[PDB]
């Protein structure tokens, strides 16, 4: 009935704030709740190998493949209007600014964000986080809190390395494959970057979308329902969530810096 | 005399009432069964466990009461009890030797070499010495559970809860007499939870059942086997029709198989 | 918690409790400070052996690792009762000499 | 006579040799239970005995011709002699209880959707769920989503049909379906194969039990007859005792020296 | 040892061919097998609204974003230059003739390319697809095909709607926000997109995505391995892969038309 | 398989087989062909039907659903003895007349 309907979205309505700050609670005593006994840094290493140096061929590929689309495009574009030696800073401003941190983020929402939330919400139906908690183990603190910081430290790294991996895969095909003069492309790239403007504009644009990116992606792992459904849909809530949280964020972040 | 006392304990899961002023007596040195799916029995063992915050009442293990504790003392209260949940609950990061050791790394800080006695002593315990070396996905269904019986046994505890001897014979049998042995031999409280009705009882001292929210009777197996309780008789025997109803709510027969 | 004396002439004296806190330091003052000195023959009786954990067991296990690196033989005695219940498991009975 | 026959069966499975040879003959009417260690192809075997995996080299003679040998259009014709209930049901998920029980109705058979739903109805009252008709199968709980699928199976009355792990996860839920498996058989005369290592339930329904081990067929019998066999690894199995010819131990170096080097 | 690692790494390289091909045959029996009994249109149309129209929100609200992103970027470099009339070319050409179908085929692997491998990937483990053979509906034709249909027709054209959402919201922040000249939009948009290659263009780059991305997203589900684990395993080689598969795809599909 | 016949005065006749493939056609010949000629006391009797499954159970459901529609009352004689397990196994026994 359409009273029942109505019933059943203001209930998905308000359960989605309900969620949205449990998940900021959750985020809170994972970062700086306490220090349980089985902490170190040896997990945030071992995090950080299976966050971030696991995802490190999809994003390298992905980057390689990206900018010699950047420039094998741009190039195509820019040689009715003449800029043609202006095609390096295309693809270093549209990998750099804006398309660099994207991307990074949905092919780290996609691989860390759906690996990381099927990992972690895997662990809640076979009873791993349960069986800590009864050990004395703060599961937020033992296993949340290393992939918040892996997350953190990683995705603005393997952004970092896209955009070069993708700026020198745009070389590689504007130089070697179109014919372009060479040095003119890193040279009319690096007097029109504006450092402030577009290296650490897009690294603060990584930073936010990667943390958001990492911590809905280790939230709906540790509030999916413990069943194989209830985690295979949570790897997708959490790819559809940080694919949305990262574009519309982006657009908050590019609305703030041009 | 008790380990485990549930004093007016009554859980609320998103007003779903799961418990309603309920009253378990864990005697210590038995083999205490509480069998009962909607008992929600994996629940309760949370609550005994103090990994879920009961709504009103509280839990007297082994002495005082948990969830009026400190945290750094609840966590100093851990150590009293392991947990052996069904599939092994094994942390896949780690291999099985660090599985095992993971609750001595936690509460203790002993040397490197100390600690690999009592995890090999502990693994031979259970018969899986000889893996200490795979990790938890290279190991079959049955032989993951014991490795994690393992695990619990680690630190001596001296109450240790099995939910759900489970969809496994042989491999069952092991299980059965571990959970005895480490009983009679260690005096550690177990407090097996399975629905496995047969087999509970066959190890099982005192058995409760719980029902709908509510402790539906308990007693030694024997006592409880012919209790006349139209619900406990139901569930201690097959008898698949009774106080619990083998149908559903349908209509009627006559009226929607023609209408 | 316990403690551990009367060493160089075997006889090795223990105190009540070995449980998980007591461990390393009993370890400790026994495994190089004791076991160095120690001639041989070594005798090591649980007597005052009130309560004890598995903890208790790796702690003599761990007394035999190094009188056998040391090549002296040595032999425990006055097992208490809880210590034989983890003893009676795996590994723990024969292995022990007594 | 016999329902299903494996005249010199055997399977691989990547060079692992599943089975082999193993010659198991299913008595018909009777309720028949195979079972063996978790790890020994008791829901491999299944899958062969229902033609839905293709044996490496041997025959299964079903309810007289043998499977592997037929035309797909035959074998599909065939299909309709047996049903099959999985554990954990495998109920499809997008179909509601109503269209998941008449789905093997509306694949063999075109008959009109009222007589359709009378059939599916009977059905689901055989088995008690009759009033939820209306459900999706996450909406039952993991006892009764089992019931639906049996009645799923005993749609289009096979004459044979298949249990695997029929009685895993219990009590009363449990009695309702070991009730049934036996009345679904001497009611309607089908064979049932019951497959699952749980003994006790199982033996006291079988009448022919049969043990599966490391690739062979370890012995079968009525379930007396093999209580007491005096076969190291089957009296192993039919009772407790958790050392035999199957290790209690793992392989590993004598303990004596295991902590101590 | 270093003769065990590389013989690992021979298996699976090997391996990866064998289910490169394995993955071949599935689509063959799936597309054109057989007819089954229980085939016909209503599981097409089931499909179609799980793949496409639940994925309609996600691609929707991401081209809105994509789009004012595009425009509000593109304003501010193209300023710098002088042109500014076409902003509304300039962010039109690039979500239409590239980013539009890879954006698409990211999100559409992201949500629709793991809500699919996971949905028939957990019909394995519960034995949903072993229990079909059984009553003898080849699930291949019975769940695969319909699948692999509801992607080929329904990744076009959410990429047909995210590129006209994302042209629409360029101009809603072009013109109403940015305060561009209204018609020249459009105007300067349309002389210059010459169909046949742009929009023809994105949309077979698009139709090329979806073959590629609903094919692996498909195989990868139906040959995981049945486990809670496994399940979630590869719906994460299903979002890498298939984000590899539109990415270096595109690279391969915008050197045959620039 | 099987066939339907002499209507009109009850007395229906059934034949043979009444199996998933027999079905339909049965019920069409039977059930607008056969029951709206009928007037009343309509008694059909599975003398002559050797085997049948469930579909045939259904069948004679589907026989009642019309003649209830019909208004005039049917019962069912010469149950055949495979048809009778089946009921039993369900609780239209006591619907069956
Ligand atoms: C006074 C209190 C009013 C309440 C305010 C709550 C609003 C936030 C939630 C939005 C509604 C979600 C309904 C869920 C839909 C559904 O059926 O539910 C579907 C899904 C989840 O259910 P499934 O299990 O079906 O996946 O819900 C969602 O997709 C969640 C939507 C997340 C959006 C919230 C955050 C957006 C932030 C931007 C806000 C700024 C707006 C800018 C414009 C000017
Ligand atoms: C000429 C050939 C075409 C080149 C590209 C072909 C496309 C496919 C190859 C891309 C790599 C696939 C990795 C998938 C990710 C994955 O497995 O996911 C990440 C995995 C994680 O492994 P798990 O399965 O254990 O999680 O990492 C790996 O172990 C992958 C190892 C592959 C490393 C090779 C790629 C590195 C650099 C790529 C080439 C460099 C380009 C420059 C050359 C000019
Ligand atoms: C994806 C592509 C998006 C934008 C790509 C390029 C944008 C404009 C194209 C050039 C138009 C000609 C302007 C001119 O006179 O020429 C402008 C200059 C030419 O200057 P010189 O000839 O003096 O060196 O080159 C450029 O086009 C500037 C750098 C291009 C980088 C684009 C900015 C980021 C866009 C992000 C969107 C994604
Ligand atoms: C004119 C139109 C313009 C409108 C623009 C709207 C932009 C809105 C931004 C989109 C973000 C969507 C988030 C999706 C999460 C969701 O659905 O939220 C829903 C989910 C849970 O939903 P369930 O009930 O389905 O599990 O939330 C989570 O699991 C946790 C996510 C929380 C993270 C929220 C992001 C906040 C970021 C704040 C940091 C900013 C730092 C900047 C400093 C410089
Ligand atoms: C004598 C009179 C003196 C004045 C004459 C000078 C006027 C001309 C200004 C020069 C500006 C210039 O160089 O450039 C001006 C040109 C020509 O005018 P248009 O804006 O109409 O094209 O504009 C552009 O460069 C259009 C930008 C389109 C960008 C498309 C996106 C690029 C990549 C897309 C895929 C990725
Ligand atoms: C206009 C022409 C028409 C175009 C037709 C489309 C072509 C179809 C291509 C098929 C793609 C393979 C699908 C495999 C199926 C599957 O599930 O494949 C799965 C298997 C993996 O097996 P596992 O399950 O063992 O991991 O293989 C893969 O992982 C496939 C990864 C696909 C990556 C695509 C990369 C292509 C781009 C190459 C560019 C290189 C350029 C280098 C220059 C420097
Ligand atoms: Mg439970
Ligand atoms: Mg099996």
């Amino acid at each position: 009935s359409p009273l029942e309907r109505i019933r059943l979205f203001g209930r998905a309505g308000l359960d989605v704030v309900a969620a949205l700050g449990r998940s900021t609670l959750f985020l809170g005593h994972a970062l700086l709740g306490r220090r349980t006994p089985g902490t170190g840094l040896h997990l945030l290493v071992k995090q950080l190998y299976s966050v971030g140096v696991l995802s490190l061929a999809i994003i390298v590929v992905s980057g390689l493949f990206i900018g010699m689309v950047l420039a094998l495009q741009g190039y195509n574009i820019l040689i009715s209007y003449g800029s043609e030696q202006a095609v390096g800073q295309m693809v270093a401003l549209t990998l750099l600014r804006e398309l660099g941190p994207v991307v990074t983020g949905l092919l780290f929402a996609g691989r860390a964000g759906s690996a990381l939330t099927a990992e972690i919400g895997n662990m809640k139906a076979t009873e791993q986080l349960s069986s800590l908690e009864m050990i004395g183990v703060d599961p937020l603190k033992y296993i949340v809190a290393p992939r918040l910081w892996a997350g953190f430290i990683s995705m603005p790294l393997l952004a970092a390395i896209f955009s070069v991996v993708g700026i020198w895969g745009g070389a590689m095909v504007a130089v070697d494959w179109l014919g372009v003069y060479e040095g003119s492309f890193w040279a009319n790239m690096q007097n029109s970057v504006q450092f402030t403007e577009d290296v650490l504009n897009g690294v603060i644009k990584s930073i936010v979308f990667a943390f958001v990116v990492t911590w809905i992606a280790v939230y709906q792992g540790y509030d999916c329902e413990p069943t194989s459904e209830g985690i295979s849909r949570a790897t997708t809530r959490t790819v559809v969530y940080a694919s949305l949280a990262v574009l519309g964020l982006d657009f908050i972040l590019t609305a703030l810096m041009f | 005399a008790y380990a485990v006392e549930l004093k007016g304990l009554t859980f609320k899961r998103g007003s779903r009432a799961i418990f309603d002023n309920i009253d378990v007596r864990i005697p210590r040195g038995k083999v205490t069964g509480i069998m009962g799916s909607g008992c929600g029995k994996t629940t309760l063992l949370r609550l005994i466990a103090s990994q879920l915050r009961p709504s009103k009442g509280e839990v007297w293990v082994n002495g005082q009461n948990l969830p009026q504790l400190s945290r750094g003392d609840l966590f100093d209260m851990r150590k009293q009890f392991g947990v052996l949940f069904q599939s092994g609950a094994l942390f896949t990061d780690l291999d099985v030797f660090e599985n095992v050791a993971f609750p001595l790394r936690v509460h203790t800080q002993l040397p490197e070499e100390m600690i690999r006695d009592i995890v090999l002593m502990k693994l031979q315990a259970v018969g899986l010495r000889g893996a200490v070396e795979l990790m938890p996905d290279e190991l079959s269904g049955g032989m993951k559970r014991r490795v994690a019986l393992a695990r619990a046994i680690a630190l001596d505890p001296q109450i240790l809860l099995y939910d759900e001897f489970v969809g496994q014979p042989i491999a069952m049998g092991v299980l059965v007499r571990l959970i005895r042995l480490l009983n009679d031999a260690l005096g550690i409280t177990s407090i097996v939870v399975s629905h496995d009705l047969a087999e509970t009882a066959s190890i099982a001292d005192y058995i409760y059942i719980v029902g709908d929210g509510r402790v539906l009777g308990h007693g030694t197996p024997d006592v409880l086997k012919e209790t006349d309780d139209p619900r406990i008789r139901q569930f201690v025997k097959g008898i698949p029709d009774g106080p619990v109803p083998f149908h559903y709510p349908a209509r009627d027969y006559r009226a929607d198989l023609l209408g | 918690q316990a403690s551990l004396r009367e060493g160089a002439a075997g006889e090795l004296q223990l105190a009540g409790v070995l449980d998980y806190s007591s461990g390393p330091a009993l370890r400790e003052q026994g495994g190089r400070l004791i076991r160095a000195s120690q001639a041989a023959e070594l005798v090591v009786d649980c007597s005052a052996v009130e309560r004890s954990s598995s903890v208790g067991i790796s702690l003599l296990l761990a007394f035999i690792r190094d009188a056998r690196k040391a090549g002296k033989v040595l032999s425990v005695r006055a097992l208490p009762d809880d210590m034989r219940e983890i003893a009676k498991v795996s590994s723990l009975l024969e292995i022990l000499p007594l």
